[PDB]
């Protein structure tokens, strides 16, 4: 769904590429209405139309505005902040070094200088958890004039307030339309509209003066009127339109026993709302969850249609492949020496793998020898990243990332710097090689400063995608034509020019056969080495006993039962070599003894019981 | 162009407790876009001593000063009216605009019958051609939430913007008149603002004085300094 987008989480780092970090933002907010983790917005220039974050109206975590040169950034829209993540484990709200000093680095008479002005926040009447840090904007007016207390919620804990107010600009007084002079800015529309402290006795958030204008105790920040339906934002769960505490049970007291889910009605929370599905890339709990992560004592288990859910282990829970930012790897942040053989034959890792040039390189004060890129083929086996996959370092010596051509899917449910779940930077490879890749389940990908990169044009990018706000960030590779030029392009095979790299193993659809992981003009379903079939476009061989049909066609499935034409001796199940002679056919069942026709035929022969016939032979 | 406030009555002689209008046009309206705001100060200066303000948004009267004094007007006209002239209110009344770069004021109207603090430097003899560094040392308020101006009054008293620094980043905005002539500065971590002029000639021969300033509703300028003297020979 757009509405919803995930947080974002590199706090005061700089963008890993700067050159499409504004992008980076567009894609991730464009349509969103609530944002599930921290809203981060760093770096931004002078020049920089920021119109994309207009519908912002729910804050996961915490809002950081830091280090931009751009004058305003409009988030009026914007009214609750429920601080669950919050900046330097303090703030809901953290405004910093946004203007330079500048050094006069545009002429003397500089047309007007940069730095945030307002903050502009004329519907942020509620922060559920956390402080406010407000430190060197030099062109920021009005962060004083703001009642903080009346925005925190009754029950917030580290309500504390940080506010430098040094200024280059004097700020010119509130609107006259805003009697008690608190405002976000200079317009008549910026006055600090009041909904808790201004209220009537023993209630948390209302409307206006009276007992009438109380809101709901479900509200959160504010009401139209006072019924639950008439809030603004939900405490805690917007079960479709009504504020409730808790999502309806799945385990409804039908009269007479424990009966199963309201389910028409039962649902899952789902961040702030209750849901009847979990959406994509998310896991059910039993206990009406959606989750990132199941339980302790659980296991993640699938289903045909595609539903991922958590389910606890009747037995010992199986043991796992942890990746980093899991257990014993929660902080290590590098694939390395130390920890390399812990991913031998995983299909499925739990958590994150990133390689930096500290794997590759020394680290001696560790003494973790360097990775060897013979140790990379630990990761042959592996089908599954739960969580990211970052590459900042790879050997010269190998031209792809084919160690990993196995991979099927890379959840993105824990993000490298909250955002990206594929990220390839200064590498020199020169295709990716990922053949198996089918899904980026979460996040984006942001594929940069590869040089000699590339078969990136040639990914058929939208088709690994899920949810919107996902997109492929590419600038700095190899320039695309001088790759074509150089006779780097996708196998004439290949359907509809995807490939992964160069020749007939790298396709994403074979536009004819595919045997095994080749791409074939034709399967050997006539003429034929061994005689094959066709099923959903691949070559499958027929069975050991099915004889050559020299012209025609030889058979029509794996089994020997399928065969057109045994090449030796039949038993009517199927195609046979030889004719059983006193097999176990069960643990405690009679044995089977046959013999040959002259046509082809296993019939079974009279005996009595202890001497038999096998072909003339006791 | 530069906002000209014109006084009507040049000096009134006048009766004990009665009833005096004192009125000022500018040339172009006082107001901000944003705001209903009139951007207008009134400020009372009796012989001998600094002036002080007693009037700021026309309307508004600031706290200690007595309910005969009254800021009315608004857009392109304002008048000050004392209700009752009493002898403590003899004195030099400058009209004084805060909407528009440069800051000016208005030529002055005598009137006759019938907690913060700016400590500025001594007095000062000049050669002319030569330069020197006038001080302004603030005390009583938090020094970097204010801002420090400067204004020359001439001998013939008209009142001259120089300029505005802030007291924290030390960004400061100049009239032009000015920008040859004075440079502002502050040492920040002393409560201590300064100006230097330079290259003084016989015009610059005045009374220099510093003048703080605020946010929001004390935008315009409330506390003015002593004053420094500075004749060139
Ligand atoms: C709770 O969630 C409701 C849907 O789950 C939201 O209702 C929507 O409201 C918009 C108009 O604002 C409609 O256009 C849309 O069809 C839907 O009804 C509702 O806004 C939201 N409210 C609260 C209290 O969170
Ligand atoms: O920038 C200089 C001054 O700015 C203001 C305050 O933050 C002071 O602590 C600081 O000395």
């Amino acid at each position: 769904s757009t509405q919803v987008c995930t947080g974002t989480d590199m706090k005061l780092r700089l963008p890993a590429s700067p050159e499409t970090h504004l992008d980076m933002l567009r894609h991730l907010y464009q349509g969103c209405q609530v944002v599930q983790g921290n809203l981060e917005l760093t770096y931004l220039p002078t020049n920089a139309s920021l119109s994309f974050l207009q519908d912002i109206q729910e804050v996961q975590g915490y809002v950081l505005i830091a280090h931009n040169q751009v004058r305003q950034v409009p988030l009026q829209r914007l009214r609750i902040v429920r601080g669950t993540q919050l900046f330097e484990d303090n703030y809901a709200l953290a405004v910093l070094d946004n203007g330079d000093p500048l050094n006069n680095t545009t002429p003397v008479t500089g047309a007007s200088p940069g730095g945030l002005r307002e903050l502009q926040l004329r519907s942020l009447t509620e922060i559920l958890k956390g402080g406010v840090l407000i430190q060197r904007n030099p062109q920021l007016c009005y962060q004083d004039t703001i009642l903080w207390k009346d925005i925190f919620h009754k029950n917030n804990q580290l309500a504390l307030t940080l506010i430098d107010t040094n200024r280059s600009r004097a700020c010119h007084p509130c609107s006259p339309m805003c009697k008690g002079s608190r405002c976000w800015g200079e317009s008549s529309e910026d006055c600090q509209s009041l909904t808790r402290t201004v209220c009537a006795g023993g209630c948390a958030r209302c409307k206006g003066p009276l007992p009438t204008d109380c809101c709901h105790e479900q509200c959160a920040a504010g009401c139209t009127g006072p019924k639950h339906s008439d809030c603004l934002a939900c405490l805690h769960f917007n079960h479709s339109g009504i504020c409730e505490l808790h999502c309806p049970a799945l385990v409804t007291y039908n009269t007479d026993t424990f009966e199963s889910m309201p389910n028409p009605e039962g649902r899952y929370t789902f961040g702030a709302s209750c849901v009847t599905a979990c959406p994509y890339n998310y896991l059910s709990t039993d206990v009406g969850s959606c989750t990132l992560v199941c339980p302790l004592h659980n296991q993640e288990v699938t289903a045909e249609d595609g539903t991922q859910r958590c389910e606890k282990c009747s037995k010992p829970c199986a043991r796992v492949c942890y990746g980093l930012g899991m257990e014993h790897l929660r902080e290590v942040r590098a694939v390395t020496s130390a920890n390399i053989q812990e991913f031998a034959g995983c299909k499925k890792i739990f958590g994150s793998l990133a390689f930096l040039p500290e794997s590759f390189d020394g680290d001696p004060a560790s003494n973790t020898a360097p990775l060897q890129p013979e140790q990379l083929q630990v990761f042959e086996t592996l089908e599954e990243i739960t969580g990211y996959l970052y590459i900042s370092a790879w050997p010269d010596s190998l031209p792809d990332l084919s160690v990993f051509q196995n991979l099927q899917v890379i959840r993105g449910r824990i993000l490298h710097n909250g955002a990206y779940s594929l990220t390839l930077q200064g590498l020199g490879i020169s295709w990716l090689g990922l053949r198996s890749l089918r899904e980026l389940g979460s996040g984006l990908a942001l594929i940069h400063h590869n040089t000699h990169l590339c078969f990136v044009h040639t990914v058929p990018w939208d088709q690994l995608f899920r949810n919107p706000h996902q997109a492929l960030l590419h600038t700095a590779n190899r320039p695309e034509d001088e790759c074509v030029g150089e006779g780097l392009a996708c196998h004439q095979l290949c359907a509809r020019g995807h490939c992964w790299g160069p020749g007939p193993t790298q396709c994403v659809n074979c536009s004819q056969f595919l045997r095994g992981q080749e791409c074939v003009e034709e399967c050997r379903v006539l003429q034929g080495l061994p005689r094959e079939y066709v099923n959903a476009r691949h070559c499958l061989p027929c069975h050991p006993e099915c004889q050559p049909q020299n012209g025609s066609v030889t058979c029509f499935g794996p089994e020997a039962d399928q065969c057109v034409a045994c090449a030796h001796y039949k038993d009517p199940p199927f195609c046979v070599a030889r004719c059983p002679s006193g097999v176990k056919p069960d643990l405690s069942y009679m044995p089977i003894w046959k013999f040959p026709d002259e046509e082809g035929a296993c019939q079974p022969c009279p005996i009595n019981c202890t001497h038999s016939c096998v072909d003339l032979d006791d | 162009a530069d906002i000209v406030l014109t006084q009507s009555p040049d000096s009134l002689a006048v009766s004990l407790g009665e009833r005096v209008t004192i009125n000022c046009k500018s040339s172009q309206p006082l107001e901000y876009s944003n705001n209903q705001w009139n951007y207008l100060a009134w400020y009372q200066q009796k012989p001998g001593q600094s002036p002080k303000l007693l009037i700021s948004w026309a309307s508004t009267r600031k706290s200690g000063v007595p309910d005969r004094f009254s800021g009315s007007g608004s857009g392109t006209d304002f008048t000050l009216t004392i209700s009752s002239v009493q002898a403590e209110d003899v004195a030099v009344y400058y009209c004084g605009q805060y909407s528009d770069y440069p800051n000016t004021f208005g030529a002055g109207t005598k009137l006759e019958i019938k907690q913060v603090q700016l400590v500025q430097s001594g007095a000062e003899v000049v050669k002319p051609g030569a330069s020197v560094k006038i001080s302004c040392k603030a005390s009583g308020y938090p020094f970097t939430q204010y801002f420090i101006h400067w204004v020359k009054q001439n001998p013939g008293q008209r009142l001259e913007w120089i300029g505005q620094i802030s007291s924290s980043y030390a960004t400061v905005d100049y009239n032009q008149k000015f920008k040859g002539k004075a440079t502002l500065t502050v040492d920040t971590s002393a409560s201590i603002a300064y100006m230097e002029l330079s290259s003084l000639r016989s015009e610059d021969t005045a009374v220099y004085y510093c003048v703080r300033s605020g946010n929001y509703e004390e935008y315009a300028m409330d506390y003015w300094g002593q004053g420094t003297l500075v004749t060139v020979s």
